[PDB]
């Protein structure tokens, strides 16, 4: 029977974790009742929880005061919903979080780190995927993801914004046909959009370029 | 009527459940057939649901849309049933996937060559009360090309879909 | 807020794009930007060509990389009759394809809409027993923070047309006038 | 004029297909139009580019419509090549994946069956021991109830290959170009 050592942080470890719960909650529905409106206030708040290992979701359950700000969770996560039907046609099903923080939710006191929780209670549904590139995140509406070959050019239109069949020759080292084969796939499918007067090539641009300046 | 008055998370969902499941039945039985049919894909169907029930009775998190849902047939609520089709289509029906599946096929075995947006058109319509919202028409789409049950023709004018009348994939 | 809607500065919005629905989605974007432009600013009429003293072109201001096809361009208004905001003029506001629709004409508010403005300058003013002409309510005195100031001679004239479904406030004509009353 | 199937006017005969098992599907059917237009008319070999002369191509030369893909035609040459019924050539019937497999080569009957009723030639008229070359039985003066005119300089060559390894009947060769005795 080993009670003296191990315990000895437990129970005292234990306790000063719940009793710091209820510590949390006041500081939130007192405080930073006004937490409601910030953008940065909750990343800070919600980076606590994270590390104790908390879902700061959970401590707004009791409270009226604290029921707001789910429920602006929850309205955010209702119009990115809408975002991607909107979008649908422009980017052919695809959304930089770009486009979703500066120009759809800029609107109305949204921030990255709000957003990519909505984002992943969406998961929820099992809706959209996301996938990064150069290491940007974004969020696909659609049913399949892109080949290989299509999230490459992607990258390549990362710097320009477009992408000619001697772009790809030259860059990635891709074919000629090849290239243009599945690069015109990519039109059908409504995410890039073509521009025939650039040259003798036509390039093939991603609607993305626009939102990030 | 019902927002935060609640205490038990659980018995709270058993009749939010109940508030969807009417919902939707609302949202399309005519009652002079038993041939109309609803499938939604549950964020579609999340979308509107709280969109005009829920604004300012309280509103809803998905993760419980989605426990909620997936209760009515514990509830017995037995017309409508949530399901999980392939790896990624997750949706609400009425009626059997396979058995919708193949009424829209063979409604394109009747309007052939048809792309998205003249098969939005045409099949739902406004006022035509067949049920058909976009997002599940393009995941069902989808479907049936993977398993062979419909077939294509890829132009940079669009994708455009025909019926698979050739070639074989037995049901 | 601006004539700078970022999508605009995009290549590929001025060439004619093949995916049916991006097209969709391109055609609405162009028109948004154009209406808006003329909201943006003071302007009012805007010829085929594209051309928009206050000089300079939509379909090619942004020159400063390209512009678009004609043949589109005339795609893109029809679509901008068909529901939208646009109506073809030469002089008087009426149209035969040729002679009478040169040039075109875009507003923000509907026709019902903005005539449903100076319903509010002469109902909440109740300056209905009035007599005045287009010309004296489009430059010199009537220019408040209401923005139909400079609201050219054939459309006031259409735009005051509306106050008649059944009822109205009147309006006056002859070989020599173009004159309204409430 | 078999050669021209119903299959063909469908335009989804024109994109690969993505379903694994529909495809094969698909592939076998080019394979049945590719033998028949070859058979029904006189064609023998064809281009990777789809190209012949007798000039059109059969899988763009669909003009009514809208044309199809050579990164596809490869994923259809390489199953007419395994179990089908092609050999690659650029003069000669060798094959290196570039310079040598340039344009493709057809048969309706095998090589076994082709050499085999080239053989019934002279069983069934006892022309055995006389020596003639590509030349003369392909053009001039055997054509006859027998359709294996014009077949080329290379798959004359080729075809009659069976019989190195079969009766051993002896073939002869100028540095490499052909004629033979029986």
């Amino acid at each position: 029977v080993n009670k003296t050592i191990l315990e000895k942080q437990s129970v005292e470890l234990r306790d000063q974790l719940m009793v710091f719960q209820e510590r949390l909650v006041e500081f939130a529905k007192k405080h930073n009742s006004e937490l409601q409106a910030s953008p940065e206030f909750r990343s800070k708040f919600m980076h606590m929880c994270s590390s104790i290992g908390i879902d700061p979701l959970s401590l707004f359950d009791r409270d009226k005061h604290l029921f707001t700000v789910n429920d602006f969770y929850y309205e955010v996560c209702l119009k990115v919903i809408e975002i991607c039907r909107q979008t649908k046609d422009m980017n052919g099903g695809v959304i930089s979080f770009q486009e979703l923080e500066k120009v759809h939710f800029r609107k109305l006191n949204v921030g990255l780190d709000d957003l990519e929780k909505s984002i992943d209670m969406l998961k929820s549904l099992e809706c959209f995927e996301i996938f990064q590139i150069r290491g940007k995140k974004f969020l696909r509406s659609v049913p399949n993801e892109l080949t290989s070959d299509q999230t490459k050019i992607l990258e390549i239109c990362s710097i320009l914004g477009y992408s000619s069949i001697s772009l790809l020759k030259a860059n990635l080292g891709w074919e000629a046909v090849r290239s243009k084969s599945a690069l015109d796939e990519m039109v059908a499918n409504g995410l890039l959009w073509i521009d025939y007067q650039g040259g003798a090539e036509a390039l093939y641009w991603d609607p993305s370029w626009i939102t990030r300046q | 009527l019902d927002r935060e008055k609640f205490l038990n998370k659980e018995l709270f969902l058993d009749e939010i459940a109940r508030e969807i499941y009417e919902f939707t039945l609302s949202e399309f039985k005519d009652l002079n057939s038993d041939t109309n049919y609803m499938i939604i894909t549950l964020v579609d169907l999340y979308a509107m649901y709280n969109k005009s029930m829920r604004i300012g009775t309280g509103l809803i998190s998905p993760m419980e849309m989605r426990e909620a849902c997936e209760r009515f047939e514990h509830l017995g609520l037995n017309e409508l049933k949530l399901v999980k089709v392939n790896k990624r289509i997750l949706c609400v029906t009425s009626e059997k996937f396979d058995v919708v599946k193949e009424k829209l096929v063979d409604l394109i075995g009747d309007n052939p060559g048809s792309d998205l947006l003249r098969l939005t058109q045409i099949l739902s319509s406004n006022n035509s009360k067949s049920n058909w919202t976009l997002g599940i028409l393009m995941e069902v789409l989808q479907n049936c090309v993977d398993e062979g049950d419909l077939l294509i023709d890829k132009q940079l004018s669009g994708i455009y879909y025909y019926k698979n009348s050739y070639w074989p994939s037995h049901i | 807020m601006s004539a700078l809607p970022p999508v605009y500065s995009f290549p590929p919005l001025y060439t004619r794009q093949p995916n049916s629905l991006t097209r969709r989605q391109q055609i609405s974007t162009w028109i948004d930007i154009i209406s808006q432009y003329c909201k943006t600013k003071k302007i009012w009429y805007m010829s085929v060509d594209g051309t928009v003293i206050n000089s300079k072109n939509l379909f090619n201001n942004e020159d400063i990389q390209r512009s678009v096809s004609q043949v589109f361009i005339d795609e893109i208004w029809s679509q901008m009759t068909k529901e939208g905001k646009c109506l073809p003029i030469d002089q008087s506001g009426r149209r035969s394809s040729n002679t009478t629709t040169t040039r075109y004409f875009i507003l923000w508010k509907s026709l019902d809409s903005w005539a449903s403005l100076i319903l509010q300058w002469f109902e909440d003013s109740g300056k209905l027993n009035q007599v005045i002409t287009l010309y004296e309510l489009s430059e010199g005195d009537e220019t408040v923070n209401w923005e139909f100031h400079r609201m050219p001679e054939s459309l006031l004239y259409y735009c005051l047309k509306p106050l008649c479904d059944r009822n109205r406030a009147t309006m006056l004509k002859d070989e020599n006038d173009k004159v309204i009353a409430i």
